């Protein structure tokens, strides 16, 4: 719905530590795993990184 | 409600819609979900939109699926001030026979405890989802036919779809 | 041990929200339950409150 | 680079309790049996709590420790019973 509470402006997204942050350093939660904003990351066979809050995997 | 509407209009209650035709609102009778509410000290609301109060201090049965046993809810109530007429909720226990016959506990914080274990939010198990709402209030979501609300300081709510 | 990291001065104790606070509004975790700093709280038979971070129960 | 192979995650397995399966996640996160879990995690033997609030520490009984496998700095403490 259109709920009521404490938000912060749309340029800012909520971080775990009570602050909210722009999406630049907004970590990724791939598999739940809290990747830092720049994490290059891959098996032999997959290839994955965290860009901006989204986790870009490939194969 | 003391105000006019042209014919043909379709005002809508939360439950369903109604349309003006020949000075007579026509309406459906299709069911719509009910809510048992706990709040304040001991002020209860029924599913059928009753209000009352019962300042009892014990593990009372709030609600339950009663023809089968899909779930069962149990309030736990406590005196809550120096006064004897101040009995607020501490915690509520939920029980899902559908999954492990587990036992969820909603804690006077925003905390939850499954089977004695404290647990991070979100909690995607198969059916039940438990995540914060405003980051100051917990929300359980078993399947699609059930919700809950924060029992931290004792404002318990439910959402029972008309299947029940 | 004598560990290394981010602390805050001894007058301040760590709150859940990334700030650390004096012990006045430092909540209680009785049974785990996060009681606000002033929470009067009791069955018929017990009698309990949160003062300053500690939960004072009686019977 | 091909010569850059770091840790993602580590899996721990305790046959002594449920034959459960703990997973340490590249955050400070942990997942028991697929379930994400708040810290502390007092079960009977194993205690899992933050250390600096930026690093996880498992503690099974008294003869075992762990360290954060977030960015991959895993450590252990094995007492001489082993």
């Amino acid at each position: 719905a259109c709920l009521e509470g404490c938000f912060c402006p749309p340029g800012l997204y909520m971080d775990e530590r009570g602050d909210c942050v722009p999406k630049a350093q907004c970590p990724c939660y791939y598999d739940g795993e809290i990747f830092q904003p720049e994490d290059i990351f891959s098996d032999h066979h997959t290839m994955c990184y965290c860009e901006d809050g989204f986790m870009h995997c490939t194969m | 409600s003391g105000k006019r509407y042209p014919p043909g209009t379709s005002l809508s209650r939360d439950c369903n819609t109604c349309i003006c035709r020949n000075s007579q609102w026509i309406c459906s009778n299709e069911e719509c979900p009910g809510e048992c509410l706990v709040t304040g000290q001991s002020h209860f609301k029924s599913f059928d939109n009753r209000y009352f109060t019962f300042s009892g201090i014990c593990q009372y049965l709030l609600a339950r699926d009663c023809q089968d046993h899909s779930f069962s809810i149990v309030i736990e109530t406590v005196q809550c001030a120096d006064d004897r007429d101040a009995v607020c909720t501490r915690s509520v226990t939920v029980r899902l026979p559908g999954l492990h016959n587990s036992l969820v506990k909603l804690k006077h914080g925003a905390g939850v405890a499954m089977d004695g274990q404290d647990v991070q939010l979100p909690l995607l198990k198969g059916d039940l989802r438990i995540q914060h709402t405003v980051t100051a209030s917990v929300r359980l979501s078993y399947g699609e036919d059930l919700q809950m609300d924060w029992d931290g300081r004792g404002r318990l709510l439910v959402k029972l779809s008309p299947v029940y």
